[PDB]
Formats: structure tokens, sequence, C-alpha cells
């Protein structure tokens, strides 16, 4: 036998911000599609965390 | 045996002794008295255990011997290792290494611990059969395989050539219960579960064994890594400050590195990394501090890594060191705003006796009641810590004598043997010229 | 060193997502009552952070990013349903064709779902196969609010 | 997040045409201070002009620092702001003039656009080249290539000790090496290796990247005056035996002085002149003063805030020279003076509203009006430090709010200065001194 199981996540802070910048952005909605389903999938998809160093 | 801590000034002291509405009762965790202070003290307690508000001073003020510092110690008898509790003199500041704004500031962040949580992978088990085959001569693998056995499970493992050189440092030998993290790959070694074959020479007394640990092999534990601001400041000031964690001499540590600091810990906190325990500053004697030292605490009580601040100080109207001010308790009046003042009524004679008790109690020196009454009378005339002392040192002279219950006479031989403030200022009184100045 | 670079921590990969916290918990679970996943995701860039979070959470996995050479795909199919210390296999959905045979597993997860819902059906079918003797059980993960749900939906 | 003395002042509370509204932004009075600290923020923001002082005089309790933090709220987190207080200038390692001059320098802030380049990737090769050269091959998912780094590069790998399939991060501008981890493909190779595995790097072999860096000039005053980037033996040494701080010289001001002008002309660099504030001024001595002179003179020195709440007042470090806020009236001519004055009840009252939905605590209106009449008497912040008191009385009691009874068995438990004064003056004969 087979069984199917959905799970609910929430968003991080990271994760909410870029959300909400992508939909303020909207007003193509496939690139904006595109770049929603990227910020669901993970923030470090657009940036990772920058590793700091002295100048 | 006596351990390294013996009976001291506030030995009997284990809390403030109050309800859970903050209600002092009358006599517990040898507190005695004092209820409006005891009362304020509880208050300021929940205040700090609640670790919400920064910078806020409060100051125990009364009349010498009133039991200033018994409460304070009081608090830091309940409050629990948990939350850090630094506990210092006000002439500590002063100090040739550096500055006193730069000894304040240690002090406060001596106050603010740091908390790090993380679970790892942990193998804790009794070793089976260790294996280990080297080369013979020259740079080879070693290849090698461990047996580890719990009440429940039996795993063998291949190992790895960095596991292999662990192992022999750490010198595992078969029945040896040991702990392995997989991560750090530091490998302690926890006891014996049973002994080593009898037939080899020079091993010495085996020692007890340790029962085999149960459960399955690789856990999951949590593990709690607690430092002070001030720690993680000497250890990012310079790379020596491992070493100057223990033999002080950490100068003065520059602000960029403090402001990092803050930052990087309020980080971990909205990350969720790190939680920051506020604790509490005692500075006892707080008169002491000059003008400096104040303006400085004015604004860093300001700050939101800020601890609790308490201060005592049994000073009326008195000049400000390093100035020419008459002000109460010899603190500013602008420092003076930023604080509650919690005062201390003198003891009664009832309160008298029953701290005498409670002393007599922690000293384990039994005494009877017509010598009480004469202590009692003796403390009122003279002060609580001349009958304190009186208590050990009539328990000497009837021990002495083959006795087992302090009588009226041993106190009456301690009081002509041992002499108070009062009594040794008349005596100087009526030789003064004997005496060198004045 | 420590005072002369800082690298970011690689436990704020997980906290940055709250589908990777979820996988995680799911993940411990199911190493705890003794299975093995399969991992599906759309993008390699995914697939390069779930490698990430997996080598940050001690998960041994194998992977196939559909850039893999095609001998190189029977290989990690034969060691995978002969090694039972890989505990996960994450994979890309549209990639592996149908000669796949992932018997060896017994979870699917969904990282993310797909437009067409034939794509998801094959990834299960890739180890709901015949000749597979344990129950399979399919996690789907969907962040709540988002486009995911619309996703769903559709499919 | 723990609530601080100031953490309800969010900004200045000013509209569009610089006047003050009366209560927004958690201030409650002081119109014509806070209009004079919306000047003195146009000024800073300007960047135009360079050793403007400013000093905010009045009685404690009117909120200078709280308007001294109010300017750095409004001034954002990229203009510096460096609190600092007259105690500070008493080191036992550096003059008091070069405490103050470090604080000076850390005012000014530099925005400098820098590029990394960034060696990232597995490790095949490891082969050295007779001081013995490195030649090392690095692997990544996207590729492979072989480098020919310095022999500090190989001892650092040598420490870090790197070998063939383990991860490594080498930073092109510092010289950095760090060891992540051996590759992941090896995880599966024993089952105790006590090692960390770290994925194999999904980028390029070499990468650049452009990163804007938050600096000030006390940084590169710092970095050139006690030099650790060589990572020769010479700067362990220098940092091990000398400590401590120095009194950097003029030369070396000017030549970083040069050095950040060329950057500027470069186009690679931002200035942002920044604030330095001086909360307790009073606790300066002569000298202090007299330096200060010049270093407000210069051209190159940022717009500085002075507190006090002095009144006429003998200089420290004079014997019984007197001036009006402590501070000899030299400086005082170079100052811009803003007065800020007592509040009156209804302030008051304002004041502690906030302060309690600021910390999160529900307070009835009998219970606000008692507590504004407790801080008619005595002071305000006696009044407001009662609030979290009287809080956690009413939770033990199980009242969600504060009532008037929590409010007077906390003035009765708690005394302020002026009843504690009473108390001493009435029992004289018993405190000590
Ligand atoms: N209320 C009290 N209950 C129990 N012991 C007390 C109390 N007050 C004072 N003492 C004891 O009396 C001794 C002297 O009191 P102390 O706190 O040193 O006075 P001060 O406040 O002048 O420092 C201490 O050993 C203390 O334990
Ligand atoms: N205008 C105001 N509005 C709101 N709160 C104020 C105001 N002025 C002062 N306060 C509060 O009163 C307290 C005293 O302010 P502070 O700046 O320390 O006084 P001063 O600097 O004059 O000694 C601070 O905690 C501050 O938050
Ligand atoms: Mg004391």
């Amino acid at each position: 036998k087979k069984y199917e199981h959905v799970i609910r996540c929430r968003l991080s802070k990271r994760q909410r911000c870029l959300y909400d910048d992508f939909m303020a952005q909207t007003t193509s909605v496939i690139n904006i599609l595109m770049q929603l389903r990227k910020v669901c999938n993970h923030p470090n998809l657009f940036d990772p965390r920058p590793v700091t160093s002295p100048f | 045996v006596t351990r390294i801590e013996r009976i001291g000034a506030h030995s009997h002291i284990r809390g403030l002794g109050l309800d859970d509405a903050l209600e002092p009762r009358q006599a517990s965790q040898g507190m005695v008295g004092q209820l409006a202070a005891r009362r304020a003290a509880g208050v300021v307690l929940e205040m700090i255990r609640e670790g919400k508000i920064a910078g806020r001073a409060v100051l125990i003020a009364g009349q010498p011997g009133t039991g200033k510092t018994a409460i304070a110690m009081g608090m830091a008898q309940a409050l629990g290792p948990d939350t850090p509790f630094t506990a210092i003199a006000g002439s500590e500041i002063f100090s040739l290494e550096m500055s006193k704004t730069e000894a304040l500031t240690q002090a406060f962040r001596r106050s603010i611990g740091v908390r790090i949580k993380e679970e790892t992978e942990i193998i804790e088990g009794e070793v089976v059969e260790i294996q280990i085959d080297r080369p013979a001569t020259g740079t080879g693998s070693k290849v090698g395989k461990l047996t580890l056995k719990t009440t429940e499970m039996e795993t063998i493992y291949d190992l790895g050539t960095k596991m292999i050189e662990s192992l022999t440092k750490d010198k595992v030998q078969a029945g040896d219960v040991i702990t392995i993290d997989k991560a750090t790959g530091k490998i302690s070694k926890l006891g014996r579960s049973f002994t080593r074959a009898r037939d080899y020479d020079a091993m010495g007394s085996q020692t007890k064994f340790v029962q085999c640990p149960d459960g399955e092999l690789q856990k999951r534990k949590e593990v709690v890594h607690t430092v002070s601001l001030h720690e993680i400041d000497v250890i990012n000031s310079r790379t020596q400050g491992f070493l100057a964690l223990f033999s002080g001499d950490t100068g003065e540590i520059k602000s960029e590195v403090r402001e990092q600091i803050n930052a990087k810990v309020a980080e971990w906190r909205e990350e969720g990394k790190a939680e920051i325990i506020p604790g509490v500053l005692f500075i006892d004697e707080v008169h002491m501090l000059d003008i400096e030292s104040f303006s400085f605490l004015n604004r860093a009580l300001e700050s939101d890594m800020a601890p609790v601040l308490i201060m005592a100080t049994n000073r009326g109207i008195t000049r400000i060191r390093g100035t020419s001010y008459q002000s109460p308790h010899g603190i500013p009046i602008d420092l003076l705003d930023r604080l509650l003042i919690v005062s201390t009524t003198p003891y009664s004679e009832k309160d008298t006796k029953q701290i005498l008790r409670i002393r007599c109690e922690e000293e384990d020196v039994e005494m009877s009641e017509d010598a009480y009454t004469v202590l009692t009378r003796i403390g009122l005339e003279t002060s609580l810590r001349y009958a304190i002392q009186l208590i050990t040192a009539a328990s000497l002279v009837c021990r002495k004598r083959k006795g087992t219950e302090v009588q009226v006479d041993d106190i009456k031989r301690v009081y002509s043997l041992f002499l108070d403030e009062s009594r040794s200022t008349q005596y100087m009184k009526e030789y003064q010229d004997a005496f060198l100045f004045n | 060193c420590n005072m002369r670079t800082q690298f970011p921590d690689l436990r704020l990969i997980q906290y940055d997502c709250g589908k990777l916290q979820t996988l995680a918990v799911l993940l411990r679970q199911l190493k705890a009552e003794g299975h093995r996943v399969l991992i599906f995701t759309q993008m390699t860039r995914m697939l390069d952070v779930l490698e990430q979070f997996l080598t940050y959470h001690g998960h041994l996995y194998l992977r196939l990013d559909g850039s893999t050479r095609v001998e190189q795909r029977q290989a990690l199919m034969e060691r995978f349903n002969a090694d039972k210390r890989i505990f996960c296999f994450i994979l890309s959905t549209r990639s592996g064709g149908v000669g796949v045979n992932l018997t060896g597993a017994d979870t699917v997860v969904f990282y993310d779902s797909d437009w067409n819902p034939t794509m998801d059906a094959q990834a299960q079918d890739r180890c709901h196969r015949i000749g597979q003797t344990r129950d399979v059980h399919i996690y789907r993960l969907i962040s709540e609010r988002t486009v995911e749900e619309n996703i769903l939906k559709k499919a | 997040q723990r609530i601080a003395s100031h953490s309800h002042v969010k900004g200045l509370g000013l509209d569009e045409s610089g006047l003050a509204k009366q209560a927004a932004s958690g201030l409650v009075g002081q119109e014509n201070a806070r209009e004079a600290c919306g000047v003195i923020v146009e000024l800073i923001k300007s960047k135009k002009m360079a050793g403007r002082a400013v000093l905010l005089a009045g009685p404690p309790g009117t909120g200078k620092t709280a308007l001294a933090l109010a300017i750095a709220q409004e001034l954002g987190s990229k203009v510096p702001f460096c609190p600092m207080v007259g105690s500070e200038v008493y080191s036992t390692e550096i003059k008091k003039t070069e405490v103050l001059m470090e604080n000076f320098r850390r005012a000014i802030g530099l925005r400098i656009k820098e590029t990394k380049e960034v060696y990232e990737g597995e490790v095949t090769e490891l082969t050295p080249c007779e001081i013995s050269h490195v030649i090392i091959g690095l692997k990544t998912a996207k590729g492979t290539k072989q480098l020919k780094l310095d022999p500090s590069i190989f001892e650092s790998l040598q420490k870090e000790r790197v070998e063939a399939g383990d991860v490594i991060y080498i930073e092109a501008n510092s010289g950095a090496v760090k060891r992540q981890g051996r590759c992941d493909t090896y995880a599966t190779e024993f089952d105790l290796e006590a090692e960390e595995y770290v994925p194999l790097p999904k980028g390029d072999v070499h990468k650049k990247k452009e990163i804007i860096q938050d600096v000030t000039l006390h940084d590169l005053d710092v970095a050139n005056a006690r030099p650790q980037g060589g990572q020769d033996i010479l700067s362990m040494m220098g940092q091990l035996m000398k400590p401590k701080k120095t009194e950097i010289t003029d030369k070396l001001r000017g030549e970083i002085n040069k050095v950040v002008n060329k950057y500027i002309d470069q186009g690679i660099a931002e200035l942002v002149p920044g604030v330095l504030f001086v909360d307790e001024v009073h606790m300066l001595d002569i000298e202090c003063f007299t330096y200060l002179h010049r270093a407000l003179e210069s051209s190159i020195a940022p717009i500085v805030i002075f507190a006090s709440n002095r009144g006429n007042c003998v200089i420290r470090g004079t014997e019984d020279i007197t001036s009006p806020h402590g501070i000899p009236l030299d400086l005082l001519d170079r100052v811009m003076i803003i007065r800020t004055m007592l509040y009156t009840p209804q302030e008051m009252k304002q004041i502690i509203k906030i302060r309690a939905q600021t910390e999160g605590i529900n307070i009835s209106e009998e219970a606000l009006n008692h507590l504004g009449e407790i801080g008619t008497k005595t002071t305000l912040r006696y009044s407001v430090q009662l609030l979290t008191p009287a809080n956690l009385l009413a939770k033990i009691n199980g009242k969600d709010s504060i009532e008037k009874e929590h409010v007077e068995e906390i003035s009765e438990l708690f005394y302020d200065a002026k009843s504690s004064a009473k108390i001493l003056a009435d029992q004289q004969d018993k405190y000590m001194k």
C-alpha cells in the first residue's frame, strides 16, 4: 500500500521579507512566480550570507 | 574533614526566607526580622529573575550591623548558581592595570551570561575489543576496528586514521567505558567496567568499577555552554586572552571589541542561537567609589546589556570621594535619582536573641538560657558582631574546662578577655599619652 | 583563524527556511524508525542547499542531479540499493528517466511540488514499483500562504 | 529584547516644517530643544561643517541623553554615533588627549568598496615546490583548476592539516586558508573517522565578490599603528609583547588621511562624517577642555554633542576656578547651547504612560494619577522606576493591572533620595561619617 501526507511549513523572516518585496515588485507574472518559488525553496538561492573578513 | 569553605560571617544565610507572596517570615532560611527590607529584596529578586529590565539600581542603606550584606548574600543564595552574581568591594575598582571605568565595565559584563545550547551525537559504551594495525616501519595508513557494548546493543566500528590516533593517545583498553563525540572526535574515559589481568605487574591498586551504560549506543544529548560577556571580551581582545582570563592582565579592552561582541550577541539572541542570562553586580561599601566612577555608573546603567546593580552603604551625609561635596550616602544626587533605596531598621531584643540562636545552631554550640540572656544584653549594649564573636570564644572556653554547655561564667570570662570598641577606647583614654599619635 | 575570518554558521542554513526545519524533524523521525528517504526537488541549487543541510546534520546521501553521466546512474542505483548506510537519495523529478529501480527506499519526500502531477507520480513509482517489499509513505512539504498552495491546488 | 532606560525614544517627533509635535516618537516635551536638535541633525546630514560643538544643558531628568539618542536614531545606523562618558578619558595606558583624539576619529566613518578573491574547492593535489612553494589542484562541481601559491599559504595549509580530499577556503587578499572539512564523498569510507564533512563547492574555483565595508578612521589608524596583516613572526611578536594602547602620532593620521583622500578620489570610498557624544562633560579636566579647543577647531573633526547638568561649579583640575556648567568659558564660546527645562506634571504623566506601554505594563487611571503625584514630589526617575515592582506586586496578587494600592505599597517599600536624606538627617549620630 501507499499513503500520501501533506505537511504545512511556515516561512522565516528572510523568506517573508523576500516574498513581500517580490509581491510589491509585482505592481512579468511568470518571472515573479519563479522568484516566489525560489524564495519558498530557500533564500540562499539568491545570495548566501557573506563571509566577513577585514578590509 | 573540613572543606575549603568554613563557618563565616554569613554562613547561616540560605535565603531571604520569604513565602509565595514575598511576605517575610519571622525566622526562616537564617534571616530574622528586617521584614520591610526583606520584602523589598524579594521584589528586587523577582525583577532579577524576570530579566527584562536592564540597568536597575538598588541601594541598601542603614546603620552598621543592620544586615545589608546579609540581605545581599540571601539574594545571592536565592538566585542560585544559574544566574551570575558578581560581588565586589568598592575599593577593588582602583587598579594599576586598568582605568576605573574599565574595571566597572568588566564588573558589569561579568554579571551577564551568554548560554549556547546545541545537540550533538554521542557514543557511550563499554569497549569490548580494540584492534589497531600499524606499519612496522615508515609512514603508513593505520587500520583498526572497535567493538562497543551496552546492556542492549553491541556494534563493531571500522576506525579511521584520526580516530585511531585519538584512541591511541587516550590509551583506550578493553573494559573502559568511553564516550565519543562524532563531530569533534573527542574521547573521554569515564571508568573501567572490570579489572585488568592480575598476572601483570606494576599496575597499582584497581579502583572501583562503573556499571555499563544502557540504552542505544549512538544517543543525542544536549550540550550547554555558558560564558559571561567578560570572558568573551577577554578571549577576543587578544590571542593570549584565554590566559588573561586567569592571570588578569587584560589591560583596557578596546570599545570596538565590546561593540562588536554586543552586536554579535544580539544577532545570536535574534537567531535563537544564544540566550542572555542577566545577573547582579553587588558593590559592597559603594561609598569608596569616586565621582568619576559614579558618573560612569550613571550612563553605564542605560545600556541594554547592563545587569541589576545592588549597592550597600552605611554612610549618612558624607563627602563624596574625589570632591568636596557632602551628599547623602556618599553618592551624588544624580545617581541617587536613578536608584531605589531600601532602608534597614535596627534590631530589637528578640531579633537579636533569635540571630544569636541561629548563629549558635550554625556553629554547633550549645548555650544555656541565662547565657543567651546575658549575651543578648551584651549585644544590645555593645554590638551584634561582638556577641557573635563571643559565641565562639565562650564555646572554646567551655570546651577548655571539659564542659558541654556554654554558661554565663564562660560568657563573663570571654567578656573580660576580649574587649569591644567602647571599652578599648575608654582604656586608651586612660593611657592616652602612652599611645603614639593623639 | 577565528580572529582572521568568519564564515556563516551552518546552523543558519536551517534557520532561514521552515521547510528545512520540518524536513530535519521528518528525517530524524524516519531515521529513528529505520527507513530510507527519497528527496525530490525541481532545482539543482536546491540540491546543493540540501547537500549542505544533510552534511551538517550528518545524513549520508547520494546525488543524481540530471547532469550526471548515464553510466554513473546505474552505479549509483546499485550502490544505494546495496548500501544500507546511505540514509537519503536526493533526486530531480524531471530526470532519471523510467529505467531507475529505487526499490531500496521506503519513503519519498517531495521538497517542492511540480505543476504536472504525472512527474510526481513517476517520482513516486520510482520507489513504489513492483518488487518492493515495504509500505511507502509520501511526504509533501508546502509553505503556508504562498504560491505552493496554488501549485498543490493545480496539481 | 531587554528594555533599557531609553528604549522608547525612537526619534525627535518633528513635523515636516521642523516644529516639534507635543507627543511623538517617545518624546513628550522639550519642543524648543527638539527643534534645536532637528537643526543639528540637518547640520550633521549636510556633511559640510567640521568641529561644530553643541552643549545640552539643564537639570537632571530633563532628557539630555534622551535627546542625544534621539539625534542618533534620526541620523540612522549608517552615520557613526560614538557615545562616550567624560570619566573614560582617564586611562592608565594612554594620555587623555590621545583618548579624545581616538574618539574623534571613531566618530568619522568610511564606506569603502572592496573586491574579495576566493579560491574554494576540494584539494586534489598538494605538491611542494622547492623556502618551498606549493602547487595545488582544486576541483568544484563546475570545473578544476591548478594554482601556485606562496610559501606562507603552504605553511597555513600545513597548519590547517589540509590533505587530499579536504574542502578548503582561501581568501587571496589576506592569504587566509580555512579547512572546512573532508569532502562528503568520503563520508561513507569509515564508521568512526573523527572528521567533520562538508559538501563540494558548487561554484567556480576562483571567485571575485564585491562588498561594502563599514570602517572608521580610527580603525585604519589602529591597523596601521599595531600592524597584524603581514602574517610574519614580527607581527606576532609585536602583538604578544606590546598589547597596550599607544599614542598614535600625527604623522600616522596624516598618512591615513592621504590614503582615504586617494580612495575617495578613486571613487571606491564614501565619507560619513558622523557624530561624537560626550555625556558627562563636567568630568573632563582643564587639560581636556584646552585640547578640545584645538580639536574642535580642526577641519577633520566631527560634530560633537556635549551634555552637562552642573550649575556654577568648580572646573576639575583647577583649584577654585568656577564656570557656569563646569566648562571653561573659552569652550562655552565654541558651543551652541541647547537649554532643557523641567517637566510639568502633565508631561510627567505622559512620560510615565509611555514608559508603562514600553515595558508592557497596564496601569489604571487612578494608579497613573497617584504615580504622577508621587513624581511631582521626589523625581520623575523615581516615579518611573516603581512601574516594574508594582507590576510584579500586581502579578503576585493575581491582578493583570496596577492599582493604586500596589503603587502605595511599592512607595512604602522603596524610599526616594529625599526621604532617605530625611532619615539620615534624623539619625546622623548612628550612621558612619
Ligand atoms: N536579619 C538578619 N538575620 C540573620 N542574620 C543577620 C541579620 N542581620 C545581620 N545578621 C548577621 O549579623 C552579622 C553582621 O551583619 P552585617 O550584614 O555584616 O551588617 P552590615 O549590614 O553592617 O554589613 C552578619 O554575619 C549577618 O549574618
Ligand atoms: N521628553 C521626554 N520624553 C520621554 N521620556 C523622557 C523625556 N525626557 C527624559 N525622558 C526619560 O527620563 C529619563 C531621564 O532622561 P536622561 O536623558 O537620562 O536625563 P538627563 O540626561 O537630563 O540626566 C530617561 O530614562 C528618559 O527615557
Ligand atoms: Mg556589610
